[PDB]
């Protein structure tokens, strides 16, 4: 586990309207184990379901993504969950929708 | 448990 990493400058502000920890996968709409992603925040399906967020960071590059199971960020490029006080704001919006 |  990494306590930063040099992709966290890409994380941008949490949409106004806040998050939707039940929002299907936008490629196959599964609910199974989605991400939110920290820079665009489009919710895509993780690496053992359909990896459509996996797809998502192959197209756009972003690199951080949230889950929405467990409240783990992955830095895809860091290969590594990442912890950092600059995720506090999102994972507690996270938690307070989900609970 | 790799993420993403
Ligand atoms: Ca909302
Ligand atoms: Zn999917
Ligand atoms: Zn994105
Ligand atoms: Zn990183």
């Amino acid at each position: 586990p990494l306590p930063w990493c040099p992709h966290l400058v890409a994380v941008c502000p949490i949409p106004a309207a806040g998050l939707d920890v039940t929002q299907p996968c936008g490629d196959c709409g599964t609910i199974q184990e989605n991400w939110v992603c920290l820079s665009c925040y489009q919710v895509y399906c993780g690496r053992y379901i359909n990896g459509h967020m996996l797809q998502h960071h192959g197209n756009s590059g972003h690199p951080l993504v949230l889950s929405y199971i467990d409240l783990s960020a992955w830095c895809y490029y860091c290969q590594a969950y990442v912890h950092h006080q600059a995720l506090l704001d999102v994972k507690n919006i996270a938690h307070q929708n989900k609970f | 448990l790799r993420g993403g």
